[PDB]
């Protein structure tokens, strides 16, 4: 058994580890107090459930992570919620006020001055791993801590914990859900400094799940709540491999092994399904070939883009309830006569495949309605780099001006690190190009 | 077509599925970034005082 | 804990500040004598921001009295919320400003200053993180406009990384007590170009204009004003009194709202504004019309004229959130031609439950709009028809003032136009 | 209020829509690069569909099809006939087509000498035509030693005649395709016929086998002595069938045209189809036909961004604000366009 730390950062991390550990405690059966009845080792064990949560001598299950944010307002939400039991102090570490929406604000002025504490804080996680594998980020790019101080603790990480995998939780930024101007500024500030340190990160972009809130479950405005218990179930699918017994992503470094032939394009996209509303009647249960057949469309993805004019270089296939290996197969030969699935011709044409057989377990009362049988799809595509293009168009309109960049360069960063960070996306996009387009 | 590796446990099962075949900064210079920053903080809070000096 | 130190200096300054923490006073259930009797923890969720809580449960708003003559401050202390103030926080001259830069900002405010800072800095040392400062007065006076705009300049030699905001009311010869408001706004405007990371233009011509026109009040007087300036006041800071998924203070609103440093001043609104037909409920749809109708903006500038930089909108009350982003979705769309295309989404909503006193819903609008250059241009307008004749210029340099100084004023306000001209290309 | 932009200044085509969008009052033109529109017309090449169906509360439409260059390109039309089996290599209405790359550069060389060589061996007539400039020839030699990406396939030795003239032809027809993927053609076709006799004997004078209207205006010497313009339209060209071959166009010519579309367009439907997208997509397509002497149609090309005839084009651009924008936009027939139903 190998542990895996989770570091959530800024609001959007924050509240997001919630709607995750909230899940993980329902699946593996904990309860707000910490306490596991099914867990027969007291206070001690290497069971799969052990590489997210540790054990005290009073049968605590206490999760491996670490709240990271500038601003103690929605940190101190988890320290008198429901859960407020299963953490202690030392891994809720809060500041005094925010980075205003500011990536140099995050990164350089108040960065430097709890940069060591964290570290000394993940430390203390770190001594308690037997075998630790590495670390699981979920961050805001629009957030000025979600930008600006991730981007510091990955520099660091890789220098601390050189050895150690880096995935990352990402949040694309979208407008309907946003009331910052500059989050292009920080999105493609923090990927420059970042994409070296980190091994393979899921981009989430909230315009994919606002709609999917909107159209699935008949939310007509969604709460960040709707939000992340979403996203919950997708990134819970994501990381079960690694918390229950299995043979398919058995532990951090076979997620770039399977998903990341190139390491620069370690952006995979993710698809879900099915979301069904629980408010509804009484929904007819899909099959395995109807799901498998939905992480196809461009309605479930989690990030709007066409896969039909990309290429995929690698394919996983997450299932999680009533499936078996025969109705995959079956599916899988029905979707490949009529969709486009054009693979790069210096990678295998296949899908690795994983099933676990208890089904995706629900938070009570929450928007989304109990399935038999769901999955999730992660493929390696260059269609997500319209995400970039759309991206680093809108840098490009706000920089012709320089608009705004005063607000950076007044906290310390010079102006040349934007036209530096820009000209590695416009690399970024190029390579997306070469291994796609004819 | 063809299935390899297929692993079965109690709690479900992997298997792999082939349709056709191919064809840093070290911590000193952190600091130095970090301090450069804030050197330029300080420089730039100096001309506001001294043009209120003025 | 993210708090405010209020500051309201001058005649114009404290009248407008009075009735500022006269109405949020009632939205957060804030008595005459500082007891709270509401109804709702929202109200006092964010209470620290603007008030100190004292012994027994008291909230003292957190606020500075300032000015060289006592006559206006007297009428606080004795007005309807007067005694929720601290004592201490009235700081006053005797000698006056007539209505005089120089005095307020070189001679009798310079004599004064001191005083003033040392209660900031009692109000600032027990602020657990100060967000920043708010300042309101007037430009076209002595007090609030010189001395004003001198605390700025020394609140920031001592609090350099705070956020400096103002209400700043501009003069128009429509509404003049003398003759020598160009002279004083265009000093002040330099300073707050300077010194402020955000300006709320408040020209009297077009809170005249609203109490005339759209309110129906045959002759109205420094009072009326005032009520429209509280409204708005009231409205500019529900983002930071009250609750919600937005998680405004100050600095973060300055960074979306401000692309440009020295280019930091907004024309605000209100709607709706409804002549005594009052009872009648204004629908989302029509609360959008007029939020954006020049009648109802303060600048006394045509939006027509100019290009939006960015925009801030707050809706108050129960309403339809997915109806509200669908009405402003629809003036942008139906008028795109009137943002500026190099900034996307420079367009913003945020939404609150409690709604202002006797309003089932409300809806308050903050530009920051090049067509506020067209208030910069009366004010230099009729700064140089004066000038050029040395007119009424004794007052000043008997106060220790050169010509050249105000030279140096004129061109910095031509220099700021130009600006605002280079951007609504 | 409607909104749209114009990316593409040199398209005569919806430099009438947007003409005409403009005389209804409902529709305001933006900056070609104000992103809150709700129609674009975008540029030729590179058009960034990525950046479209992301604006909240803003249905927007492209009148270009992403993929659609699968079939308007020489060699990608080729290669999407021989390999999907919607169409099969054995397709009827297709000429034998083969892909050539320069040798200065899968190619298709050795393909096209083996049916080459087995045509130089049966008598049969051996005359090929390459293209991507256009040679044509009956050795294989002077075909590739030109090319020295580009195309042979062969060329009709046997073309439908017309009279009095003895004169070379094609056909192009008009089809619209709206967000719905309802598959439109126009009514009104044109002939753009050749001027001079049809000569077998020397390819070399390309101006009696080539039928562009560029090429007829500028190398021939008959320009406009049978039909104005070297145009015929859908009635005459009708009535001549009847007078001479005793059949219709509908019957002999206009059956095949109609199914040729339709193969085409539903093959790749799965691919281009804007059912599900983030936005929605309506294209303009412009097919040339062959005719033989047996009243046989090929497919030469399909255009991608076509040119309409003179006269045609105030009815079809008014056509495409009809089913195409308005049928997404509606504002406050006898359509002339013939529905070709079929199974999406
Ligand atoms: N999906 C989702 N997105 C969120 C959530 N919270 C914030 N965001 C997004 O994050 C972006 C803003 O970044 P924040 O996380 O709020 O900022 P921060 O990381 O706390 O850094 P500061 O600027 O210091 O506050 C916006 O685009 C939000 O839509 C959340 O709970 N769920
Ligand atoms: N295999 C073939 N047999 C007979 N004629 C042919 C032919 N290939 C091409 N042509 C002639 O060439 C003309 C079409 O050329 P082609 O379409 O390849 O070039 P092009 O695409 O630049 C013309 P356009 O795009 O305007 O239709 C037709 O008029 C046709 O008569
Ligand atoms: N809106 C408003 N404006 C005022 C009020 N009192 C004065 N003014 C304006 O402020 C300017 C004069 O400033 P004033 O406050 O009298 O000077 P000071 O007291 O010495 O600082 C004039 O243009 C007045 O029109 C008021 O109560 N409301
Ligand atoms: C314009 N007439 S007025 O509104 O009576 C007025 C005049 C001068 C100063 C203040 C006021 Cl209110
Ligand atoms: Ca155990
Ligand atoms: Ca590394
Ligand atoms: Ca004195
Ligand atoms: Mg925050
Ligand atoms: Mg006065
Ligand atoms: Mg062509």
């Amino acid at each position: 058994m190998r542990e895996c730390i989770s570091i959530h950062v800024g609001q959007a991390g924050v509240q997001i580890g919630n709607a995750c550990w909230e899940l993980y405690c329902l699946e593996h059966g904990i309860q707000p107090d910490g306490q596991m009845p099914s867990d027969k080792t007291i206070g001690g064990g290497d069971d799969s459930f052990n590489t997210f949560f540790s054990e005290t001598g009073a049968g605590k299950h206490v999760p491996r992570a670490v709240f990271v944010d500038l601003e103690p307002t929605v940190i101190d939400e988890v320290r008198t919620g429901t859960y407020r039991q299963l953490f202690h102090p030392e891994q809720l570490i809060t500041g005094k006020e925010d980075a205003a929406n500011n990536y140099a604000r995050g990164h350089y002025t108040i960065g430097k001055e709890i940069i060591d504490l964290v570290l000394d804080r993940i430390r203390k996680l770190a001594d308690q791993c037997t075998g630790l594998q590495g670390f699981l980020v979920f961050h805001s790019f629009g957030g000025g801590t979600g930008s600006g101080f991730t981007s510091l603790l990955m520099e660091r990480l890789s220098v601390d914990y050189g050895k150690k995998s880096k995935l990352e939780f990402s949040i694309y930024p979208a407008p309907q859900v946003s009331t910052a101007v500059v989050e292009p500024y920080n999105s493609i500030l923090t990927t420059h400094t970042t994409l070296e340190h980190s091994d393979c990160a899921f981009m989430v972009d909230n315009e994919a799940i606002y709609d999917i809130c909107r159209r699935n479950l008949d939310i007509e405005r969604p709460t960040y709540t709707n939000l992340n218990r979403l996203i919950s179930q997708i990134v819970s699918s994501i990381t079960a491999s690694l918390r229950f017994d299995g043979a398919l992503n058995v532990d951090l470094t076979e997620f770039q092994t399977n998903l990341v032939p190139y390491p620069r394009i370690h952006f995979p996209l993710a698809t879900y399904a099915p979301v069904i509303s629980a408010e509804k009647a009484y929904h007819e249960q899909l099959s395995v070939a109807e799901i498998t057949n939905a992480c196809f469309e461009p309605a479930n993805q989690m990030v709007k883009c066409d896969p039909r004019h990309g290429k995929y270089m690698a394919c996983c296939l997450l299932y999680r309830g009533d499936v078996v290996p025969k109705d995959v197969n079956a599916a899988i030969a029905t979707i490949k006569t009529k969709r486009s699935i054009q693979f790069v011709d210096w990678c295998p044409t296949g899908f690795k495949v994983g099933i676990n057989y208890q089904p995706p377990t629900v938070v009570p009362g929450g928007d989304l309605a109990k399935v038999q049988r769901a999955v999730c799809m992660l493929s390696n595509t260059t269609a997500i780099a319209e995400a970039w293009a759309r991206l680093d168009h809108k840098f490009d309109l706000m920089y012709a001006k320089r608009a705004f960049v005063h607000w950076y360069v007044g906290e310390g960063m010079e102006e040349g690190e934007f036209s530096e960070a820009r000209e590695d996306m416009a690399a970024l996009e190029k390579d997306y190009e070469e291994v796609g387009v004819d | 077509m063809e299935v390899i590796e297929l692993n079965k446990c109690t709690s479900g099962q992997s298997f792999e599925v082939i349709l056709k075949p191919p064809s840093d900064p070290s911590l000193e210079e952190i600091q130095k970034k970090l301090e450069a920053a804030e050197e330029r903080r300080k420089y730039q809070e100096a001309e506001l005082l001294k043009h209120l000096a003025e | 804990m993210r708090e405010i130190v209020h500051i309201q200096a001058g005649q114009c300054g404290n009248q407008i500040g009075a009735k500022f923490w006269e109405v949020i006073s009632d939205e957060h259930g804030i008595d005459p004598t500082g007891s709270y009797h509401g109804d709702s923890d929202l109200q006092l969720e964010r209470i620290n921001v603007y008030y100190n809580e004292a012994t027994g449960n008291k909230y003292v708003p957190r606020a500075i009295l300032v000015d060289l003559e006592p006559g206006t401050m007297d009428s606080v202390r004795s007005g309807p919320f007067g005694q929720i103030f601290r004592p201490d926080n009235f700081v006053f001259g005797q000698s006056g400003a007539g209505n005089n830069w120089a005095k307020g900002h070189y001679t009798e405010g310079a004599e004064l200053v001191d005083s003033v800072l040392d209660v900031v800095r009692k109000e600032s040392e027990s602020c657990d993180c100060l967000q920043g400062f708010q300042l309101t007065h007037s430009l076209g006076g002595g007090t609030g406009s010189g001395m004003g705009t001198l605390l700025i300049s020394k609140i920031r030699e001592e609090y350099p990384d705070r956020i400096m905001n103002t209400f700043s009311v501009m003069p128009s010869p429509k509404v003049s007590d003398t003759v020598v408001e160009p002279y004083n706004a265009t000093l002040s405007v330099h300073q707050l170009v300077e010194n402020t990371d955000e300006t709320y233009c408040i020209d009297n011509e077009a809170l005249y204009d609203i109490c005339f026109r759209t309110l129906k009040l045959t002759t109205p007087t420094y009072g009326d004003l005032n009520h429209l300036v509280s409204a708005t006041m009231s409205g500019v800071t529900t983002c930071l009194r009250f609750p919600g998924q937005l998680n405004a203070d100050l600095r973060k609103l300055a960074v979306n709202m401000v692309p440009f440093p020295r280019l930091h001043f907004f024309m605000p609104g209100f709607a709706p504004l409804t002549s005594r037909q009052q009872y009648r409920a204004l629908t989302v749809p029509e609360l959008t019309q007029q939020m954006f109708d020049s009648k109802n903006m303060m600048a006394a500038c045509d939006p027509r004229h100019g290009r939006y930089l960015t925009v801030a909108a707050i809706f108050r009350g129960r309403m339809s959130m997915k109806e509200v982003d669908e009405q402003m979705l629809n003036v942008q769309n139906k008028n795109s031609s009137y943002f500026v295309e190099w900034i996307p989404n420079n367009v913003k909503t945020a939404v609150c439950d409690i709604p202002p006193r006797g309003l089932k819903m409300s809806a308050t609008f903050i530009g920051n709009s090049t067509a506020i250059q067209e208030l910069f241009k009366r004010i230099s307008e009729q700064f140089t028809a004066m000038f050029r004749r040395k007119a009424f210029l004794h007052w000043y340099t008997g106060e220790g003032m050169d010509e050249m100084e105000f030279t140096e004023a004129e061109s910095n306000m031509n220099d700021l136009v130009s600006e605002y001209q280079q951007y609504q290309d | 209020m409607y909104t749209f932009v114009v990316r593409d200044e040199n398209s005569s085509v919806y430099a009438e829509v947007s003409r005409l969008l403009l005389a209804t009052g409902q529709w305001k033109r933006l900056r070609k690069d104000n992103p809150r529109f709700n129609l674009m017309l975008g540029e030729r090449n590179r058009l960034p569909f990525g950046r479209l169906g992301h604006e909240p509360g803003l249905v927007q439409l492209v009148n270009y099809y992403r993929g659609a260059d699968k079939l308007c390109r020489k060699a990608s039309l080729v290669k999407l006939i021989k390999t999907s089996p919607e169409l099969s290599e054995s397709c009827t209405w297709f000429p034998e087509s083969y892909v050539i790359y320069p040798t200065n550069l899968t190619d298709e060389r050795e393909v096209f000498l083996a049916a080459y060589n087995r045509r130089r061996e049966g008598r049969e007539g051996n005359v090929w035509i390459a293209k991507s400039g256009i040679l044509i020839s009956s050795e294989a030699s002077e075909l590739l030693d030109f090319i020295d990406v580009h195309v042979i396939q062969k060329y009709l030795e046997k073309p439908l005649l017309l009279e009095p003239g003895h004169r070379k032809f094609d056909i192009r027809s008009w089809v619209l395709v709206d967000h719905l993927y309802n598959i439109y053609l126009y009514r009104e076709g044109v002939l753009r016929t050749s001027s001079e006799p049809y000569n077998s004997a020397n390819f070399q004078d390309k101006t009696c086998h080539l039928t562009n209207h560029c090429i007829q205006k500028e190398y021939s010497k008959n320009y406009g002595r049978y039909e104005e313009g070297n145009e015929m339209f859908f009635e005459e060209f009708n009535q001549y069938l009847m007078d001479a071959l005793n059949t219709t166009l509908e019957n002999s010519i206009l059956l095949q045209i109609k199914h040729i579309i339709r193969s085409c367009l539903m093959c790749i439907e799965p691919a281009i189809s804007t059912k599900h997208l983030h936005y929605q997509s309506f294209q303009l397509f412009g097919f040339d036909f062959m005719v033989d002497e047996e009243l046989k149609v090929w497919l030469i090309e399909v255009n991608g961004a076509p040119a309409c005839a003179q006269k045609l084009y105030a009815e079809l651009c008014q056509g495409i604000v009809d089913v195409a924008i308005s049928s997404v936009f509606p504002l406050a027939p006898t359509s002339i366009f013939i529905k070709l139903h079929h199974h999406h």
